[PDB]
RNA sequence: UGAUGUUAGGAGGGCAAAUCCGCCGAAUUUAAGCAUAUAAUUAAGCGGAAGAAAAGAAAAUAACUAUGAUUCCUUUAGUAACGGCGAGUGAACAAGGACCAGCUCAAACGGUUAAUCCUUCGUUUGGUGCAAACCUUUCGACGGAAUUGUCGUUGAAUUAUUCCAUGAAUGCCUUUAAUUUGAGCAAAGUGAGCAGGAAUGCUUCCCCAUAGAGGGUGAAAGGCCCAUAGUUCUUUUUAAUUUAUUCAUUGGAAUUUUUCAUGUCGAGUCGUGUUCUUUGAGAUUGGAGCACUAAUACGUGUGAUACAUUUCACAUAAAGCUAAAUAUAUGUAGGAGACCGAUAGCAAACAAGUACCGUGAGGGAAAGAUGAAAUAGUACUCAGGAAUGAGCAAUUAAAUAGUACCUGAAAUCGUUAAGAUGGAACGGAUUAAGAGAGAAAACAAGUAAAGAGGGGAA
RNA sequence: ACGGACCAAGGAGUCUAGCAAAUGUGCAAGUGUAUAUGAUUCUUUAAACAUUUUAUACGCAUAAUUAAUGUAAUAUGUCCAUUGUAGAUUUGUGGUGCCCCACUUUGCAUACAAUACCGGUAAGCAA
RNA sequence: AUUUCACUCAUAUUAAAUAAAAUAACUCCAAGUGGGCCAUUUUUGGUAAGCAGAACUGGCGAUGAGGGAUGCUCCUAACG
RNA sequence: UUUGUGUUGAAGCGAAAUACGUGAGUUUUCGUGGAACAUCUCCCUAGUGCAGAUCUUGGUGGAAGUAGCAACUAUUCAAAUGAGAACUUUGAAGACUGAAGUGGAGAAGGGUUUCUUGUCAACUGUGAUUGAACAAGAGUUAGCCGCUCCUAAGGGAUAGC
RNA sequence: AGCACAGUCUUAACGAUGGAUGUCUUGGUUCCUACAGCGAUGAAGGCCGCAGCAAAAUGCGAUACGCAAUGAAAAUUGCAGUGACUGAAUCAUCAGAAUGCUGAAUGUAAACUACACCAAUUCCCUGGGAAUAGUGGUACUCCUACAGAAAA
C-alpha cells in the first residue's frame, strides 16, 4: 500500500481477491451513498444497502427513474429495483440488475441492527 | 553490452567468420596446457623460455613476517619535512633535523642520490647501507640505529 | 533467472541412424502422443534455453568517490543557467531569477493548497499545469508488471531542517524533497539530461559554502575534497579572436578554386 | 546368580531432508595415446539429530617491546609446498572486523556416627480462569537404593573490615516512553453542453489533498464504491519513575593479619616398528590393523630434514558440559522485480503427476478468450419422416459476435469475369496494345456586384 | 555427388572467472574508502550520503639481484641534475617569395654509440 | 685512432639517364590459410597417358564482358 | 527523459499509391476490426532479424475417386414393419455342420458383455429399422456344490553365529 | 426465348478450410523476510463410505459436502424445501464433542472380511431395573521396583 510495508498493491492479488470473497464481505463491497437529506440526518457518507430501502438511479440507460430495492444477489453483484423490467426472447418478465455504485439510496428501512451502526457512525 | 558485439555483423553470412575450409571444431590442439614439449614447443620457447625443470634449495616454513622490509633512498629524505619547515632550517645554520623513518613506515635507508652540500642531518633507522651512511656522514650528518 | 534445469527432466536419447530420421534425441514409451517426439536441445518445442540465465551476471557496478562527487558538482552548476534549465523542458518563461532563493518560511509550511498556492505565485502556473496533464497510461507489457501510469518531473525543492515541506509539497504531481546534506545525483540529472528546476530555501543555500569547504566546520566539511578545476579560463573563444592582437597577426583571406 | 512373571510404572520401532553428523565408495573425463596422477576424499549405497547442528575453554602460537577458548567475513595467496617436477594440485601464523562467557568430574581433605537419593501414601499456604485446568507451598509415614562410595569443601586454623540469604504490620503499588496483535472513524461534483447502447472521453464551471498506492463500476475517475494518508481504543513484554518502617534468628562469603603443610594431576594408554589409506606435509600430516610396550612433574609433549650429547621457550594428552556471531535447490506464511506471456513460463493458467502405455522397476500428454448484460442463449410462420433451410418474423449498438462463439494470415479448394494455349513453366533488357485508378507542378494572380460566415484594433 | 513435396511459428559465438593490448575518464609518487561502522538513511531506499573527535588495516606501484647467509644504484668537490653525432622549438643578421634558404643561438621526444655505478660469476691479491 | 681550429669540394639544371618517387619508415593487436591445378619455354621416370615429379613467368581458383558454334585455364580485354 | 495519437475509432490484418530512398525500409489511401498505441530529443538494455540443419510442433497437397473391399461349396419366392429393407422378423424351398460338430458342461483370463423396455448423433470398413453401440430399470438364495482343514516339492520366521 | 467447345495455366472480386498475428491473464519464475518437525495418547501413505434428486474434483467420518461454542448478522436456491421482526438462512473463527478398515502395525494369518486364549460386557434410576456373541486385553528388545523358586 502507500506507506505500510505489510499489504500488497498488486493488481494479480486484490484481483484475485475481489472475485472470490466471502459472502460475509461481499456485503460491506455493496454499498451506496447517502443522500444530501440523509446526510445531515445521519453523520455517515455510505451504507451497505439492504433490501426494503428506496433508491434513485443515477447512470446508465435507466437514470433517474426511482423504486424499491426488491432483491440483492451477492454472487453477481447486481440489486434489483421494483419497475425496472425487461422481456426474454420469449415474453416471460424478468428484472434489470444495477451495480449498487451506481445509485444513491433517499430512504433508509432501520431496524435494531441499523440502529447500533449509524450510532457509532455518527 | 550486446549492441555492440562482433558476431552481429556476420549475421547474414554463411560461416560466423570462421572459414568454409577450416571449420571451428572443438578442442583441434589439446585442452589447456597439453601440448608443450611436443607440438606447441615453439611457442613455449619463444614466450616463456626457462619454463621447464627446477633449480634452488626448498624452504619448508617460510614465515614471511620475519624478513619484512621496506626501504627509502636519500633523495626522498628532506622531502618528508613539510616545505615551510624545510626553510627555516636552510637559514638558520646551528640547528639540524631528526628524522625517524621507522615512524613512517620504513626500515632500511639506502644510498642513492644526492644530498645538498653543508647542511647536516640526522637520521634514525634499523639498519643502513654503506653507501648511504657514507653520503650522510659526508655533509656532516650521524647515522643512529634503533630497534 | 529460469528454473535451474528446465526441459531436461526425461530419460530420453537418440534413435541412431538409421530408421530415416534425424539424430535428435526421443522420449521413450508408448500410449501417449509424447512418446517419441524431440526431448532436448534449443530448436525443440519443449526443450531448453540455449544459455540459461544465471543468477550471477554482474548486476551492479562501482563507481569512483571523486567521479561520483565531481558529477553532483558539475550538475549543480548547470542548475544555474536560464537556457539550460530552458531546454530541458521546465516552463520558466515568468521567472525572475533562475537560481531562485526563497525565505526560509517555506520550510514550515503545512498545507498541499498553501504549497500550490506559493508556486502559482512566483510565476510557475503554466509549468505546474504541465505536469497535471501529463499523466497517461502506459504503452505495452509494463502494465502487467506495476507500472500503470507515466508522469513528468518537475521542480526539486531543497531544504536544510522539515517542520512540514515534507508533507506539505508531497502529494503533488512530479514534485521532488531533498535535503542539503544529502543531494542524489539520480534526482539532480534524471534519466541523464542537465539542468533541473531547484529551489533552494535560505539556509540550504548557505549550507552549500560550508558543504564545500569555503568555511570549515567538523561534521559538515566534506574532508580534504578540492573543488575541481577547468581546462580553460574562459570558453569565449570568438572574443579571443576579435581581439587586437590575435587580429593584427592574421593573414590576409586567400581563395578558393 | 542366572532364569521366570499378561506383576506396577515407563522407553525404543515408522515417515520427512534444503541446511547438519558418522561410515562406505566408482567410472565417464583431462593428460591430445596410457598404467601413477586427475575427475574426487565427489555421484550412487547404509545409518543418526536440531531450529540450527557440528566445534570449543590450549599437551595452542611465536621468537617480538610479544599475543591468548570455538565459529564466520576481508586479506595472507594461486603464495610455502606436492607432482610420469608433466597435465595439474595447494594449506598455516601475524593483521583488520562480527560476536563475546566460562565451568564440572576424577584425584586431595570431612568417621561421637551417608550429611545423600528415589517410589507410594497423606497434608499446607497464596495467586488466575465462567468452566476445563494451572501455578506456589514446607511438613510427615512406611518401603527401598547406597560404604564394591551418594553429598559437602576445593589444603587446614587464627585475625579485623565489609557484603549475602533468611521471619512480624497498620506498608504503597502511582505517572510516563517504547515494543508487538485485533477493531472503530476517516476530505472533496455524480454540475451544464457534444457525440455515444453505455462516461471514467472532449469543452466549460467548481473543489480536496498529512489522502494523486492499488482494485471495482456499461470507454481512460483525486471529488461514484472498497480501500489509501492520519488518528483513537485494544491485546502482549519492558524500561525508567513512585515508599518504606520498626523490630527478630540462624546460617554463609570476599579480602586483610599471624601461622603450618608442599599434596594430587586420567595405562594395553602414550610411544616405537611394520602394512594400507588420506594430506600441501617432503628419511611420513592424520586415521586404522598387527607386534612390542613407558615415565611420574627434576616428568611428559611441541618448536615442519634422518642422528648422538646438551641449552632455551611454550604447554600441561589419554574424562565431561556450554549461548552469540554462520548455513539453508525442504515445508508454511508475507512482500517485491529494466523477468515469461498459452509451441513461451514449472510437466501441469483447466476434475495435472490427471487420461493413457508397460508383467514390473517406470514413462507421461493435449486442452485459456461470445457479450456491458443470457435476470437478453434465438419466440412465431412455411417446407421437410428427420437433420436442416427460408422469411413479410425476431434479441442486441453489432449475429459475416449463434456457444467448435474476440481478431481471423499462409499453404489448399469453390464461383463469376478477362486473357493465353504445336513435346514444361516462370525470368532479364526494351517497347507496344488493352484494362483499372489518378490532379499534391501537370494554366489564370487580381478586379467588380452580391450573398453566408469567422477574427483583430480605436 | 549429397539435403530440399508445400506453408506458418521456433531455431545457433552467449555468461562467469583470470590476463593482456587499444581507447575514453579521474587523480598523480601515489592510488583504490576492503570487511565493517555512522547518520534528523528508510513507499521507492537492496539506492544515495559519510569515515573513527608530525594521523603505521591490506593490495598494486615507488629497486634490483642471488640457490643462499645476504648485499643494494655517479659522490660532497656542487640545489647540482655524465659524454658525443643527428634532431622539434627559441635568439640575432642577410637572401628569394608568416614560409623556405645562409650564418648565429638553444638542444624536447627519439635513434645510434660511449662512460660511471648496483647484484651474481671468473681472475689477481688476501686478516 | 679520436678531438679542436684554419682553408675548400658541382648544384638554379640537381657530381650519369628516367620516374602519378613520401601511396614513405617503424611499433602494437589480431583473422583466414598451410589437400591445389593449368599454359608457353627448360626438364626427370615410363612404350605411352586427360600418368607421376621439378624450374622461371603468366593465369584458373576468387572473374564477369566481346570472339573461338558449344567449353573453369586460348585471343582481345578486366567491370559505378 | 522529453512531447504526443485514440468511441468524431488504437493495435492487427487484405488490396493498393502520379509518394520517398541505390538499398534494408519509411509514409499514406480504401476496407475489415473494436481497445489501446508511440517517441528520430538524447541515452540505457537483451532470450534482438531464417530458405535450408534425413531441423522441432501443428496444418495441407499431387498421387486418386486410384490400389483395393477374393479363405471358410449357396442361394431363391411371398408377407410384416418402416421415411427408407440383398445382409431385421414370419412362412415356404434348395443346402451345410455330420458326435474328432459354430452340440452340451467347466478352468485360466475378462467384469455386467446377462435380462426386459426404449432407441439411432457417432461406431457396427457396402446398406441397416440390427447389435456385444447408446439410455432407464432389474437379476446371482446352500448343514449335504466348493473354499475353508491335512500334508508335498518348497517359502517366511524364532535361538545362536 | 436465344449465345459461349472441353481441359490446362495466369490475374482480380466474393467465399470455404485452417488457427498464425494483435490485445488480454485469479498462472509460472527468481530474489528478500520470518517461523519450523510428526508418531504406540497410533504418524505419513492406502482402501472403504457420507447429500432429497449426486459421476469427477473439493470437504468430511456411522453425529459423515457437516454438530456444539464464539464474531457478524437475512437470506440460501435447478426444483423441492428451510429461515427474524436474533444460539435459527448464510459467512468467518475454531479451543468442546466425535473421528470407519488398515498401515511401524504389535494375538496367529492373509490373492481368506479365516482361527485362538483370558475377562462375559454395556446401559438407566437411586440397591433395584434392562439390553447385548456385543466390548477390552495378549508382539519383540530394554530400564527401575517387586514376587516367589533354584544353584552356590
Ligand atoms: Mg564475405
Ligand atoms: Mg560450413
Ligand atoms: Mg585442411
Ligand atoms: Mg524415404
Ligand atoms: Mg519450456
Ligand atoms: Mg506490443
Ligand atoms: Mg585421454
Ligand atoms: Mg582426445
Ligand atoms: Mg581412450
Ligand atoms: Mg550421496
Ligand atoms: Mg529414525
Ligand atoms: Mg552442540
Ligand atoms: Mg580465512
Ligand atoms: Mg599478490
Ligand atoms: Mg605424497
Ligand atoms: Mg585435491
Ligand atoms: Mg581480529
Ligand atoms: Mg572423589
Ligand atoms: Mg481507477
Ligand atoms: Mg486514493
Ligand atoms: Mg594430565
Ligand atoms: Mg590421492
Ligand atoms: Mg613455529
Ligand atoms: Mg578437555
Ligand atoms: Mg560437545
Ligand atoms: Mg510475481
Ligand atoms: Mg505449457
Ligand atoms: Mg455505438
Ligand atoms: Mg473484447
Ligand atoms: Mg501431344
Ligand atoms: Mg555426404
Ligand atoms: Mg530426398
Ligand atoms: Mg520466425
Ligand atoms: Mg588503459
Ligand atoms: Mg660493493
Ligand atoms: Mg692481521
Ligand atoms: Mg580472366
Ligand atoms: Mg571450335
Ligand atoms: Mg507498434
Ligand atoms: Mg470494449
Ligand atoms: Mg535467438
Ligand atoms: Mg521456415
Ligand atoms: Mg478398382
Ligand atoms: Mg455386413
Ligand atoms: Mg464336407
Ligand atoms: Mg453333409
Ligand atoms: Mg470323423
Ligand atoms: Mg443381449
Ligand atoms: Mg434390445
Ligand atoms: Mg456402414
Ligand atoms: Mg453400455
Ligand atoms: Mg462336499
Ligand atoms: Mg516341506
Ligand atoms: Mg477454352
Ligand atoms: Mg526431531
Ligand atoms: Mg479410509
Ligand atoms: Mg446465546
Ligand atoms: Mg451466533
Ligand atoms: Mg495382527
Ligand atoms: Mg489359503
Ligand atoms: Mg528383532
Amino acid at each position: 500500500m502507500k506507506f505500510n510495508k505489510q499489504k500488497s498493491s498488486s493488481r494479480r492479488k486484490m484481483r484475485k481477491a475481489h472475485f472470490t470473497a466471502p459472502a460475509g464481505l461481499r456485503r460491506k463491497i455493496m454499498s451506496s451513498k447517502l443522500s444530501k437529506e440523509l446526510r445531515l440526518k445521519y453523520k455517515t457518507r455510505s451504507l451497505p444497502v439492504r433490501k426494503d430501502d428506496e433508491v434513485l438511479i443515477c447512470r446508465g440507460h435507466n437514470h433517474g427513474r426511482e423504486g424499491k430495492v426488491v432483491k440483492i444477489n451477492r454472487k453477481r453483484y447486481k440489486i434489483y429495483v421494483e419497475r425496472v423490467t425487461r422481456e426474454k426472447v420469449n415474453g416471460e418478465s424478468t428484472f434489470i440488475g444495477i451495480h449498487p455504485s451506481n445509485v444513491v439510496l433517499t430512504k433508509l428501512k432501520v431496524d435494531k441492527n441499523r440502529k447500533k451502526i449509524l450510532d457509532r457512525k455518527a | 553490452a550486446t549492441r555492440f558485439k562482433k558476431n552481429r555483423k556476420k549475421r547474414g553470412h554463411v560461416s560466423a567468420g570462421h572459414g568454409r575450409v577450416g571449420k571451428h571444431r572443438k578442442h583441434p590442439g589439446g585442452r589447456g596446457k597439453a601440448g608443450g614439449l611436443h607440438h606447441m614447443r615453439i611457442n613455449f620457447d619463444k614466450y616463456h623460455p626457462g619454463y621447464f625443470g627446477k633449480v634452488g634449495m626448498r624452504h619448508l616454513n617460510l614465515l614471511k613476517n620475519r624478513t619484512y622490509c621496506p626501504t627509502i633512498n636519500v633523495d626522498k629524505l628532506w622531502g618528508l619535512l613539510p616545505e615551510e619547515k624545510k626553510k627555516e632550517f636552510s637559514e638558520n645554520k646551528d640547528i639540524a633535523p631528526v628524522i625517524d623513518v621507522t615512524r613512517k613506515g620504513y626500515f632500511k635507508v639506502l644510498g642513492n642520490g644526492k644530498l645538498k652540500h653543508n647542511q647536516p642531518i640526522v637520521v634514525k633507522a634499523r639498519y643502513f647501507s654503506s653507501v648511504a651512511e657514507k653520503k650522510i656522514k659526508a655533509v656532516g650528518g650521524q647515522c643512529i640505529l634503533v630497534a | 533467472a529460469v528454473k535451474l534445469g528446465a526441459g531436461y527432466e526425461t530419460s530420453a536419447e537418440s534413435w541412431g541412424t538409421g530408421r530415416a530420421v534425424a539424430r535428435i534425441p526421443r522420449v521413450p514409451g508408448g500410449g501417449t502422443h509424447r512418446a517419441g517426439q524431440g526431448a532436448f536441445g534449443n530448436m525443440c518445442r519443449g526443450g531448453g534455453m540455449f544459455n540459461p540465465t544465471k543468477i550471477w551476471r554482474r548486476w551492479g557496478r562501482k563507481v569512483n568517490l571523486k567521479e561520483k562527487r565531481y558529477a553532483v558538482c558539475s550538475s549543480i552548476a548547470a542548475s544555474g543557467v536560464t537556457s539550460l534549465v530552458l531546454a530541458r523542458g521546465h516552463r520558466i518563461s515568468h521567472l525572475k531569477e533562475v537560481p531562485l532563493v526563497v525565505s526560509n518560511d517555506i520550510e514550515s509550511l503545512s498545507k498541499t493548497k498553501e504549497a500550490v498556492n506559493f508556486l502559482v505565485s512566483l510565476g510557475l502556473k503554466d509549468e505546474v499545469n504541465r505536469l497535471v496533464k501529463s499523466k497517461k497510461i502506459r504503452a505495452g507489457k509494463g502494465k502487467m508488471r506495476n507500472r500503470k501510469y507515466k508522469i513528468r518531473n518537475g521542480p526539486l525543492i531543497i531544504y536544510e531542517n522539515d517542520n512540514g515541506v515534507k508533507k506539505a509539497f508531497r502529494n503533488i504531481p512530479g514534485v521532488d524533497l531533498c535535503k542539503v546534506t544529502k543531494l542524489n545525483l539520480l534526482k539532480l540529472a534524471p534519466g541523464g539530461s542537465i539542468g533541473r528546476l531547484c529551489i533552494w530555501s535560505e539556509s540550504a543555500f548557505k549550507k552549500l559554502d560550508v558543504i564545500y569547504g569555503k568555511i570549515h566546520e567538523k561534521k559538515v566539511t566534506k574532508k580534504n575534497y578540492i573543488l575541481p578545476k577547468s581546462i580553460v579560463h574562459n570558453p569565449d573563444i570568438y572574443r579571443i579572436i576579435h581581439s587586437d592582437k590575435v587580429q593584427a597577426s592574421l593573414l590576409a583571406k586567400k581563395k578558393p578554386c
